[PDB]
């Protein structure tokens, strides 16, 4: 039983730009001159507002999928599975979990850079949903999947014991329930060890959150280059405009001012275009994350290599700064052995084909076994069906089939 | 009136202690609406609160469809 | 509309129209004003084209999603959760609309639930019995086997149960009776 971690970005940082302060600073003459260029800032405000509302739409679509908020009952027995690290911890004031705290701590006189950028017309707006609300959504999803199963994604939540839910999932992947009912303790120990290994990896490794850090770095670099563009001449005498006004006459000062205005407007246009492209990519990622949440957490997926590497069993969501983390619990085989097989058994001049499993031989005898687990059984008429004589199938072999009725006739 | 939210200062809206679905988003979990003949600013309600009875040997099975 | 309204800007020139510029200044000097106007208008039109390209890309993504939905939800039955509606998907219908498609999804939703007591296996004659494609339930006195998504009690028999191992390893097993439908006709 394997547990794997996946990280997906969801949203971005909302920004607002003030045209007049960025371009003309605190000079009134430039403020008067700026009006000649028409409506070049209403478009910028419209685009930035569109991105800002898009981010909130992304977060709401990804996380708000449950109509009711569930809570786990006080008793914390789930068939031997611990779950104490992913469930809410009431002690801390944030109502978060251990893994969530580790993830938040993983991604991170003198004047702060934020204030310096604010003093030039570039400001950051706060998101609609705080971290506590996202934590509450995550807790509700976890409680619903632990207690009810996948029934709460298509109607009312119906309670079911955890062992029976695991048996149903085992039946889904293609293994009978007796395997779980006879290896419950081993499976629980494996799950606990995997969760502990995830704990250790998160506590030690500090490079598993690359994508969100890349998003933050890209935003910071864009703001840095936008700020740095304010100290270039664009072909004029100097960047500072009061010196230009004081040194020389209006006839050439007009040309210098026009050069500066054109350069700064071009820089703003480039910034807006790059922001639009990045926002489109983030929205694509958010759509993928929402689909994954609807398909792997609220149900079981038969798609290959979608909700983990292996045979999917289930999944759990957790929050992260501007992103989501998925813990996938999957099933992988091991300790394989060779065997000899045949396509059919020719008995009484009739061809016999298995109903669910495959025919195997250990050297002298013949058995029928399920596909993903070694569990031999005697070939009878209860797990076999007949179709035609045995002179057409290539590779048929001779053996005997047991009838459970004739013994009862004589006894 | 005056109210201080993490998104700034709000003037003209009265704060109430109930919770409703959001109508006009202000930010930091605070929304506003027009109700009562007045404007009220409140904190968002995520949804109804529910609890599920869980035990070793209990199941729930449906008896009808829609 | 905004592309049309941009035509009234001056871009630092002496006028927003060309004929008066050409009818008031000599050829040596009108060039700067003409260049300013031409550059401004070219920049505006280029910005319009870029925004159109981005919006076209988004519309293409939406169209691809709609095509996939038409392929799976309508022409077949989908097992994906929350893809062709809320609930268990049954079927769907398409309809047209100006610059778009409208999908009507017909789905199945359970209701009127009831509580029951269950056990994973049944110990009988020193052997453990497991259900084939159902679940064991009890109404307080007797035991039955029922399908998962609908209530249809049935008598536990050999035809709907299978046996594997003894009954001293499964947690939560209970004692009951499994009815054999071969002996009563054999003894009659």
């Amino acid at each position: 039983i394997s547990v794997t971690t996946e990280i997906l970005p969801v949203s971005m940082t909302k920004t607002s730009v003030d045209c007049t302060m960025y371009i003309c600073g605190d000079s009134t003459e430039c403020s008067n001159l700026l009006l000649q260029y028409g409506s070049f800032c209403t478009q910028l405000k419209r685009a930035l507002t569109g991105i800002a509302v898009e981010q909130d739409k992304n977060t709401q679509e990804v996380f708000a999928q449950v109509k009711q908020i569930y809570k786990t009952p006080p008793i914390k027995y789930f068939g031997g599975f611990n779950f104490s690290q992913i469930l809410p911890d009431p002690s801390k004031p944030s109502k978060r979990s251990f893994i969530e705290d580790l993830l938040f701590n993983k991604v991170t006189a003198a004047r702060d850079l934020i204030c310096a950028q604010k003093f030039k017309g570039l400001t950051v707006l706060p998101p609609l949903l705080t971290d506590e609300m996202i934590a509450q959504y995550t807790s509700a999803l976890l409680a619903g999947t632990i207690t009810s199963g996948w029934t709460f994604g298509a109607g009312a939540a119906l309670q079911i014991p955890f062992a029976m839910q695991m048996a149903y999932r085992f039946n889904g992947i293609g293994v009978t329930q007796n395997v779980l009912y006879e290896n419950q303790k081993l499976i629980a120990n494996q799950f606990n060890s995997a969760i502990g290994k995830i704990q250790d990896s998160l506590s030690s490794t500090a490079s598993a959150l690359g994508k969100l850090q890349d998003v933050v770095n890209h935003n910071a670099q864009a703001l840095n280059t936008l700020v740095k563009q304010l100290s270039s001449k664009f072909g004029a005498i100097s960047s500072v405009l009061n010196d230009i006004f004081s040194r020389l006459d209006p006839p050439e000062a007009e040309v210098q001012i026009d050069r500066l205005i054109t350069g700064r407007l071009q820089s703003l246009q480039t910034y807006v275009t790059q922001q639009l492209i990045r926002a489109a990519e983030i929205r694509a990622s958010a759509n993928l994350a929402a689909t994954k949440m609807s398909e792997c957490v609220l149900g079981q997926s038969k798609r290959v290599d979608f909700c983990g590497k292996g045979y999917h069993l289930m999944s759990f969501p957790q929050s992260a700064p501007h992103g989501v983390v998925f813990l996938h619990v999957t099933y992988v085989p091991a300790q394989e052995k060779n065997f000899t097989t045949a396509p059919a058994i020719c008995h009484d001049g009739k061809a016999h084909f298995p109903r669910e499993g495959v025919f195997v031989s250990n050297g002298t005898h013949w058995f029928v076994t399920q596909r993903n687990f070694y569990e031999p059984q005697i070939i009878t008429t209860d797990n076999t069906f007949v179709s035609g004589n045995c002179d057409v199938v290539i590779g048929i072999v001779n053996n005997t089939v047991y009838d459970p009725l004739q013994p009862e006739l004589d006894s | 009136n005056v109210f201080q939210t993490r998104a700034g200062c709000l003037i003209g809206a009265e704060y109430v202690n109930n919770s409703y679905e959001c109508d006009i988003p202000i930010g930091a979990g605070i929304c506003a609406s027009y109700q009562t003949q007045s404007i009220i600013a409140y904190t968002m309600s995520l949804g109804a609160e529910n609890s599920v009875a869980y035990s070793n040997n209990s199941i729930a099975i449906p008896t009808n469809f829609t």
